[PDB]
């Protein structure tokens, strides 16, 4: 659950034995919010997929872009070992 | 649609028996053959296998009450609603003689005992309940009638309660 | 709280806070909260266009030393001494916990101990720049991002319920359809398998049987008798057809055989299971020796202690010369 | 199914209601009544609705202003000539209506006609008097003092109406407050209060003819009519939510519900005033002979079920209607932890409309819909409000009798197929204030007007 | 037990910022459900005396029983697939840094499930079957009489496929009971999100979680299918359809793909118990991550350098297991068991202060 100040309940009406885990994920807003929406049948449902698609690939490659040199250090280890096996074969077997 | 021609069928067939009579309590004649087998099959049934056999029964339950010290009405389980009902309205002198007595038969019933033959004379079926089994049927039959009289639907499995009728929170299975 | 654990020890190699603050040391502090400046009202840095403008961290890449994976926080859970370094506030480092209480440095010189200590509540000193860094946002949705009121259709549109319960009713179609499939698929295996239904059925070549013959098919787990009648055989069933009701199992002879040239019977006595011999008892017929049941040429009991007739498997012709057994 | 007529000898035996019009367009509705005082006021079509964007909140800044003083009399020789007739001035400006009225004796009906007439037509709207109701007007403004209903009933509107006029408020935004004048409150009243859209109501001791005698004499300058009203489209019903969740002002919230309704003059209206009385209302403080854990209403018997406390500290149904739209819902207030016992009762409890409704509770809440409407034509300023709002509602005032008529044939499968096709399945807004953790997202809300079973 | 499931499934509140990656677990719940309820409806027609015939006969004569015996087969491979990736999402968002007792319920089914892979793909009953129970049971030789006991006999037998297939049949039943204890203690202990702190933007799961949650699966069935009706990958060494002969071995000896990883950890160590000992420590070294870290974080959402290392060191190691034991091969993968335990060594270690 989350803390005791945040699931700290202001009624005194008893918590439902169905919703137990619901309110042990209160928390307690300071300063209040406005929250706004509207029905998914009055809106456009695939747009939003097609408007962040360009800054979700974008931020995406760039973070991966971090295990540019990891990887490539790793691949360098797999070819040496692929050709150091082959040499070792012939050198032993081969004539 | 057939459904409105048997609401109208059932509207009108109630509407011709209001204030009818219930069969208890119109004078009633017994027809000239009911007469004959009264006349001979219930006195030789009587005589030879009902009258003995059910004396033997309440001869016997009178003993079985006296031995553990009861009255009769001591017996009714609390399980039983009415008995619930009519138990929650009794007053105080004789709820306490009642449990005491109910006790001392437990313990006697328990450890295999019987009531000492001085403290048995006494008539078990004294029916001390009647006045408040009766109040309590009377505001039982209240609630039914004027609370429930149709099939009500609610929210289900809310509030521990399943939501087909039960007052009490967590009293079913699949309300754990 | 649940079983909890915190990691408060006094380490081998690791100085505590009060020794070594991983934090910017320098705060700035008040004689009252009410004295710091508000951050809502107060300017922040100049905005920049370019990601190389923005402004230099105060963080210190190297804070923290040795082998392990690489961190940046400011706090740690370890144990302080009961004599702690004692804080220099003059210069702005942090004056909290027990460097306050187990130190001096909250005296003053002239001031009242009770007004001095006051000073040093923890809620008197802020960050230097608190007020000019924190960010104080207006909206979880900051402006050119995508909301409901971009999104929300011409209110000329058309219903879009119609179509969203037929989605859904189309994933309930589909994912019924599978359940049907695999539910009928796994009660299926259970029927009898390929090789099973195979031996289930043998074919009878009438081919090269001679009248009077009895050849024995197992079909079944059980003794099929298929045996080719003799006119003679025939006959004999056809006269005990007409003293039918004087056999302790009346049944005649054409409701018997499909064919009056072909008895196929279960050679099985019905008294306990015996399998009768051919051409043996007092009928030329069948003889089951365990007890002494006698059938005639058709089948029916007439002697013995069986209780009833050989009974006929289900088996039709599929020509002439051919029957199939099953 | 149908049990018979309702309609009485006594519903027949009242007033009739007079109605004619002057010439200028000024409709005069009076019905006499064995009284010893009156009401005559003047309910004219005008509200908030009818404002612009930038001017939003001059109606209500007229209202407050007229009674302060006119170019003949001023605000002391005015009150001081009220008071000696006895009399009282009272007014109210609304989304779609307002209403100018008198309540006095009998010997000052006529009296109070020339002191609203002055008022209305030749208002005095000093600077000094708009300045200081300025000031009051702000302090109203501010949601610290207003009361979380009031607060909920204005964003019911703004979150329904977000495309039309109708979503804006009476009172206005602080902007226009700040910036109204006397120019905009004259333009208000020229384009506004013109005799085609005002009624004149006298309920009381009163002579029709005598009343529309002094109407023409003293209504002869008004405005005949203004330019007709730009046609526009159904207001569009945009289901959302708008959710103040505020944890610092203690254990209540308070949650309003709203569905489409209907107009004025559509055929369900009736409908939907009995839909209304059948979700009723409940409040813990004041239960009534019979307790909520007996109740009869269907809604209130299972709330003060739950978890043996009761889900619910007070509710009521809500049915507004507007010329061309209406909102029907319900609004709650209930502990935090309640929440979502409550909404989810009251949601089922309209859902049940369209399945199982029983001919029990309809007839029952027909007898306290016709004692609720009954007993508010008891005094003369109910009557003048039913006589007012009805003709701009109407065009004609709906007899007793009449609405009994039409009420007699609504049943259980009216209202079941009323719910069907506008309840059911139907797109829901919500709109809150206070510790609104239990309150869930607008889709899991909207599921429940429907259900799996039958 | 439907204000149980009511508390669980319908009023359940999960944030609304996780990804896809926090669907993995469904999907390991609903095929580990398929997969005992294929295994069961197997055994209907399956011959214990001979596993290599019983195959044989539940493909060609019972109706529909190749979708049986090819569901059982590669639903395995992907209760492995997506549970390693259930792994590899643990230790990339660190989640075990404080829901342990989560990632404890997690580790016991997979010491189970280990269990349970291994002895079902004995009773196949082919030459890999048999030659690979056969070197692994070696390990446990220097426990004196240990062998005979386990085996039942001298070499493995139908005695030692008896035993092991009640193992088989009734451990995954107890593996059901741990996912309980799992999703008990994910409930009371909340899951992690993408980012570090908690906030206060959790949504209801059936409504949500739980649409999202049948996508994911539904796409993974459409790549499940194909592999179940065409095969598009080698997940079943062809090895294991030959007929046992216990006196030739066959050309090479490896378990399932999903075993690589441990097979290569024993054939590259020169000693036997050296080999049996890393293999103990690789899944036991990584219960204990965090617990001698000492600052207030969690080390989440830097770059997690070590961590891709430690991705590709698995499948470096698994690719060595597929190749014979060359020699050069034995060198290389060395480097990598000791470059393994440095990356260990790493999250192990606390920081000292400059
Ligand atoms: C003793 C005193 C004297 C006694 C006298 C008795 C009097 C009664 C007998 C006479 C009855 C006359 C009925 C007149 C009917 C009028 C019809 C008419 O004009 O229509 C108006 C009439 C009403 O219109 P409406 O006014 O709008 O009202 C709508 C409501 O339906 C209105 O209904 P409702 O709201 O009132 O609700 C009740 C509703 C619904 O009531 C019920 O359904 C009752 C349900 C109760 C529970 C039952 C549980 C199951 C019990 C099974 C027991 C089996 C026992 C077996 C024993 C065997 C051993 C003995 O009843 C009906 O729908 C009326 C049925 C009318 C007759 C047609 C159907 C009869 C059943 C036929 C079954 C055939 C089975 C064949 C099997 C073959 C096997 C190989 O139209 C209908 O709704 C009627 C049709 C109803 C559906 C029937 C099935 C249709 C199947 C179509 C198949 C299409 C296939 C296409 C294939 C395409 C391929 C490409
Ligand atoms: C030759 C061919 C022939 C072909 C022939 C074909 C024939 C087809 C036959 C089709 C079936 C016909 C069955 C007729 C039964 C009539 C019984 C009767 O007179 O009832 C009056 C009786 C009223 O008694 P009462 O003393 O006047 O008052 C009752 C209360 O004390 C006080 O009453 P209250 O009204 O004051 O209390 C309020 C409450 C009273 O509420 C109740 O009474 C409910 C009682 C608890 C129900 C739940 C029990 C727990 C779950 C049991 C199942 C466990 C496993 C399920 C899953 C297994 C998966 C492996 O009422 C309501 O809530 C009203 C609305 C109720 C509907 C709500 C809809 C949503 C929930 C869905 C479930 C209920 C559906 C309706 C019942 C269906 C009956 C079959 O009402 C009931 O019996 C209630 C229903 C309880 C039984 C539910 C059984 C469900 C099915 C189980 C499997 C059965 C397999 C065996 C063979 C089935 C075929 C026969
Ligand atoms: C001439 C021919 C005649 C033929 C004869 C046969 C006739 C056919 C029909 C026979 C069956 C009738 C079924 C009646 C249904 C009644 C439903 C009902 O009202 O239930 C509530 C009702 C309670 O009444 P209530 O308190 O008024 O209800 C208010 C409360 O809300 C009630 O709520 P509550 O909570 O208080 O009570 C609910 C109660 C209701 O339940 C019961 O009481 C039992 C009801 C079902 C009975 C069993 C049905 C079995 C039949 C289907 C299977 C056949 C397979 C065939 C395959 C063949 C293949 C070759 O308990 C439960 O719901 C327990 C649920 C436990 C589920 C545990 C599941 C395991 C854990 C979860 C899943 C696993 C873990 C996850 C794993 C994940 C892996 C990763 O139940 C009862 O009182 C009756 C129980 C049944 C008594 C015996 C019935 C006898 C029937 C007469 C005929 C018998 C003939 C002789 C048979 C001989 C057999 C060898
Ligand atoms: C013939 C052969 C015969 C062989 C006989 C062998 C018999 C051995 C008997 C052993 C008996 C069992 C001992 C178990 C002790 C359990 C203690 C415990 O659980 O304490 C928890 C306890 C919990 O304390 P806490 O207050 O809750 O938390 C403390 C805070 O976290 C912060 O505390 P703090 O800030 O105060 O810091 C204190 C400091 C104190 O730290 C120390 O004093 C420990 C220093 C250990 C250094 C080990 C270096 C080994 C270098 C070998 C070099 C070979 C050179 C060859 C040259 C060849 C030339 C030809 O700790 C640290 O800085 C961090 C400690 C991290 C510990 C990580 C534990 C990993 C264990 C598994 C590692 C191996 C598995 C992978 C590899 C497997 C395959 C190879 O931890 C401590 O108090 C710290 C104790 C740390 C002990 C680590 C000991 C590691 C020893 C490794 C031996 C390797 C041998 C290699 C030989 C190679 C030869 C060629
Ligand atoms: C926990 C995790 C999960 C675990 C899961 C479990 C896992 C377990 C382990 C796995 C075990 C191994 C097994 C795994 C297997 C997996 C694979 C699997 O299952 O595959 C199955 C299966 C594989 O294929 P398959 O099974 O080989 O195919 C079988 C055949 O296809 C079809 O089958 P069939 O050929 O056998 O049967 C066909 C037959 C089947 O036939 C029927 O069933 C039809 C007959 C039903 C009759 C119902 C009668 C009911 C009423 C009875 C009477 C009631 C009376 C009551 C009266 C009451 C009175 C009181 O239907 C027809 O022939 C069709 C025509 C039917 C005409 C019916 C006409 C009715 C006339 C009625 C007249 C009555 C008048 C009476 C008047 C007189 C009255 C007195 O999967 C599929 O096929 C997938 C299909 C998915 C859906 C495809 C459709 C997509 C649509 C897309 C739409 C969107 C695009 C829109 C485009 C729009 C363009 C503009
Ligand atoms: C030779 O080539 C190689 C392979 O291919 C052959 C490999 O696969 C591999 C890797 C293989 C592996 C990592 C796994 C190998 C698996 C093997 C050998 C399995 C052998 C069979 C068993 C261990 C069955 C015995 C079963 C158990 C001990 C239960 C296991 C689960 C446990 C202990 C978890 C918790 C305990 C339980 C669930 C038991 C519950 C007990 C009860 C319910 C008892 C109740 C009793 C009462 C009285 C109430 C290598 C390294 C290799 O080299
Ligand atoms: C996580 C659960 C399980 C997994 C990982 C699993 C794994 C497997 C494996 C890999 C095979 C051999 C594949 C092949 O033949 O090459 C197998 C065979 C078998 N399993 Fe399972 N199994 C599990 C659960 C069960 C259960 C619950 C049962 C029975 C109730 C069962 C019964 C069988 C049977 C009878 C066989 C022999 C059929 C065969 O040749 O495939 N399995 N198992
Ligand atoms: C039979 C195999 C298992 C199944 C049925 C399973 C199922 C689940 C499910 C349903 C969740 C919750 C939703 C999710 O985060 O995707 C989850 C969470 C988790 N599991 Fe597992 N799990 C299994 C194996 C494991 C293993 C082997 C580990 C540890 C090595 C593990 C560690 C965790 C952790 C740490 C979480 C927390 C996720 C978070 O905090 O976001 N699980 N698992």
């Amino acid at each position: 659950p989350n803390t005791k100040r945040d699931i700290r309940r202001l009624g005194s009406y008893p918590v439902p034995p169905e919703s137990k885990n619901f309110w042990r994920g209160r928390f307690q807003v300071p300063g209040g919010q406005i929250q706004q929406g509207v029905s998914p049948m009055q809106q456009k449902i695939f747009f939003q997929w097609w408007w962040n698609l360009p800054t979700r690939y974008f931020w995406r490659f760039t973070k991966w872009s971090d295990f540019l040199i990891p990887s490539l250090m790793w691949y360098t280890g797999f070819l040496m070992c692929k050709n150091d096996v082959e040499e070792g074969t012939r050198s032993r077997y081969w004539y | 649609s057939f459904h409105r021609a048997f609401a109208r069928v059932v509207c009108n067939y109630n509407k011709s028996i209001e204030g009818s009579v219930p069969w208890y309590q119109v004078k009633r004649e017994k027809s000239p053959f009911q007469q004959v087998w009264d006349e001979v099959f219930t006195p030789i049934w009587f005589k030879l296998v009902k009258g003995p056999y059910e004396r033997w029964e309440y001869n016997a339950l009178v003993a079985r009450y006296r031995g553990m010290g009861i009255m009769a009405d001591d017996a009714m389980n609390d399980k039983d609603m009415i008995v619930e009902r009519a138990l929650d309205i009794i007053p105080e002198d004789i709820r306490i003689q009642r449990y005491r007595r109910m006790m001392r038969g437990a313990v006697l019933a328990g450890r295999k005992l019987h009531l000492p033959l001085e403290l048995q004379n006494y008539d078990p079926m004294v029916p001390y309940m009647a006045p408040y089994i009766e109040e309590a049927k009377f505001q039982m039959q209240e609630e039914q009638e004027l609370l429930a009289y149709h099939p009500w639907d609610r929210r289900l499995y809310t509030a521990g309660v399943s939501g087909f009728g039960e007052t009490s929170m967590h009293s079913t299975f699949l309300t754990m | 709280h649940r079983p909890t654990t915190v990691k408060m020890i006094d380490s081998w190699r690791t100085e505590p806070s009060s020794e070594k603050p991983m934090w910017y040391n320098r705060f700035d502090q008040v004689d009252h909260i009410s004295q710091h400046p508000d951050p809502e009202k107060t300017e922040k840095y100049p905005p920049v266009d370019d990601t190389r403008k923005l402004m230099k961290t105060r963080g210190d890449p190297h804070i923290m030393r040795g082998w392990g994976e690489y961190v940046y926080c400011h706090y740690e859970h370890l144990r302080e001494p009961v004599f702690p370094r004692k804080p220099d506030v003059a210069k702005g480092e942090l004056a909290a916990g027990a460097n306050v209480t187990r130190t001096d440095v909250w005296k003053r010189e002239g001031e009242p101990a009770i007004q001095s200590i006051a000073r040093f509540n923890p809620d008197n000193f802020r960050p230097v720049g608190y007020a000019e860094n924190i960010p104080c946002p207006d909206t979880c949705v900051p402006e050119g991002h995508l909301d409901f009121r971009h999104t929300r259709l011409p209110t000329w549109h058309a219903d879009r319920r119609p179509f969203h319960y037929f989605a859904t009713g189309m994933f309930g179609l589909i994912g019924l359809a599978f359940l049907r499939g695999t539910v009928v698929k796994v009660v299926h295996g259970l029927w009898p398998a390929r090789d099973a239904i195979a031996a289930g059925v043998i074919e009878v070549d009438l081919r090269g049987i001679q009248p009077g013959q009895n050849f024995v098919v197992k079909w079944r787990g059980k003794p099929v008798f298929v045996r080719r009648r003799t006119q003679a055989m025939i006959d004999a069933a056809t006269a005990d057809d007409a003293i039918v009701n004087s056999l302790r199992d009346p049944e005649r002879d054409k409701d018997r055989v499909k064919k009056p040239e072909w008895l196929v019977m279960l050679g099985v006595c019905t008294h306990l299971g015996c399998v009768p011999y051919p051409d043996q008892g007092l009928y030329g017929g069948y003889f089951c020796p365990c007890h002494g049941s006698h059938y005639d040429h058709s089948g029916r009991i007439r002697l013995g202690p069986a209780p009833l007739n050989m009974e006929i498997p289900t088996y039709e012709f599929t020509d002439d010369d051919t029957i199939i057994l099953g | 199914y149908y049990w018979g007529s309702t309609v009485t000898t006594e519903m027949h035996n009242v007033s009739p209601t007079q109605v004619t019009r002057l010439p200028n367009g000024m409709r005069v509705a009076t019905q006499f009544s064995y009284t010893d005082s009156a009401t005559v006021g003047l309910w004219i079509d005008a509200g908030a609705r009818y404002e612009t964007k930038e001017s939003n909140g001059t109606a209500h800044f007229l209202e407050r202003v007229l009674y302060l003083g006119t170019k003949n009399r001023s605000r002391d020789q005015l009150e001081t000539e009220v008071e000696n007739l006895g009399a009282n001035l009272n007014s109210y400006t609304g989304r779609e209506q307002t209403a100018f009225y008198a309540k006095t004796t009998k010997d000052g009906i006529l009296p109070c006609i020339d002191i609203l007439a002055d008022c209305i037509l030749n208002p005095k709207l000093d600077g000094d008097e708009i300045e200081k109701e300025r000031v009051r007007i702000t302090q109203d403004l501010q949601a610290v003092n207003q009361s979380y209903e009031e607060l909920l009933y204005d964003k019911v509107h703004t979150a329904c109406y977000r495309d039309c006029s109708l979503g804006q408020t009476v009172i206005g935004p602080e902007e226009n407050v700040a910036t109204i004048k006397r120019d905009h409150m004259v333009n208000y009243l020229y384009n506004n209060f013109t005799a085609d859209r005002m009624v004149l109501v006298a309920v009381g001791p009163v002579d029709h003819a005598q009343i529309v005698k002094e109407a023409e004499k003293k209504f002869a300058n008004i405005r005949p009519t203004a330019g007709p009203r730009m046609l526009e489209e159904k207001p569009y019903f945009c289901a959302s939510e708008l959710v103040y969740r505020n944890d610092d002002m203690g254990p209540t919230a308070h949650i309003a519900i709203a569905y489409e309704g209907v107009p004025w003059r559509s055929p369900d209206y009736i409908t939907f005033m009995l839909m209304n009385a059948i979700i009723g209302s409940y409040d813990k403080k004041n239960e009534g002979l019979v307790p909520g854990l007996q109740s009869a209403n269907r809604i209130t018997q299972t709330g003060a079920t739950r978890m043996d406390v009761g889900c619910f500290d007070y509710y009521t149904g809500f049915n507004i209607a507007y010329k061309d739209t209406g909102l029907f819902g319900f609004y709650i207030a209930t502990d935090e932890v309640a929440v979502e016992h409550a909404v989810g009762d009251l949601m089922f409890g309209v859902t049940s409309f369209s399945y199982s409704l029983t001919e029990e509770e309809v007839m029952k809440a027909k007898r306290e819909l016709k004692t609720n409407f009954f007993s508010g034509l008891d005094n003369t300023t109910g009557v003048a409000e039913d006589i007012g709002r009805q003709i701009l509602a109407y065009g004609r005032r709906l007899s007793p009798a009449e609405f009994v008529e039409r009420l007699d044939q609504i049943d259980s499968q009216e209202v079941q197929r009323v719910a069907w096709n506008r309840l059911h399945d139907a797109e829901i807004t919500m709109t809150g204030v206070g510790p609104l953790h239990g309150l869930l997202q607008l889709w899991d809300l909207r599921r429940q007007t429907w259900w799996w079973r039958y | 037990f439907i204000l149980i499931i009511k508390d669980n499934i319908i009023l359940y509140n999960i944030n609304d910022s996780i990804n896809y990656l926090w669907n993995i677990g469904y999907i390991i719940m609903v095929v580990m459900i398929v997969q005992v309820i294929t295994g069961i409806i197997i055994n209907l027609y399956m011959n214990i005396n001979n596993g290599y015939k019983g195959i044989i006969y539940i493909i060609k004569e019972i109706y529909y029983g190749y979708i049986l015996r090819y569901i059982h087969n590669n639903n395995s491979t992907l209760i492995y697939v997506v549970v390693y990736l259930h792994i590899i999402r643990n230790l990339y968002y660190k989640t075990y840094y404080y829901n342990i007792l989560i990632w404890y319920s997690g580790m016991i089914m997979l010491y189970q499930l280990i269990i349970i892979g291994f002895i079902g793909y004995i009773l196949g009953w082919g030459q890999l079957s048999y030659w690979g129970i056969t070197v692994i049971i070696n390990l446990i030789s220097g426990i004196p009489y240990l062998i005979l006991l386990i085996s039942g006999n001298y070499y493995i037998t139908i005695v030692t496929i008896k035993r092991l297939y009640i193992v088989h049949f009734i451990l995954p039943i107890i593996l059901i009971y741990v996912e309980i204890i799992h999703v008990y203690y994910i409930h009371y202990l909340i899951n992690n999100n993408i980012v570090e702190y908690n906030v206060n933007n959790k949504i209801i799961f059936n409504n949500y979680i739980l649409v999202k949650d049948n996508n994911g699966i539904i796409f993974i069935l459409n790549i499940f299918i194909l592999e179940l009706n065409n095969n598009i990958f080698i997940i079943a060494d062809n090895d294991n359809l030959i007929e046992i002969n216990i006196l030739v071995t066959p050309i090479h000896i490896i378990p399932e793909w999903y075993y690589l990883y441990w097979y290569s950890i024993l054939k590259l160590l020169p000693n036997k118990y050296s080999g049996l000992y890393i293999v103990v420590n690789s899944i036991s070294i990584i219960n204990i991550l965090s617990e001698y870290k000492i600052v207030i974080s969690e080390y989440k959402n830097y770059k997690n350098i070590i961590w891709y290392n430690q991705i590709i060191q698995y499948i470096s190691m698994i690719y060595i297991g597929i190749q014979l034991p060359i020699i050069e091969y034995i060198n290389y993968g060395r480097y990598i068991i000791i470059f393994n335990i440095l990356l260990l060594i790493m999250y192990l270690y606390p920081k000292k202060k400059k």
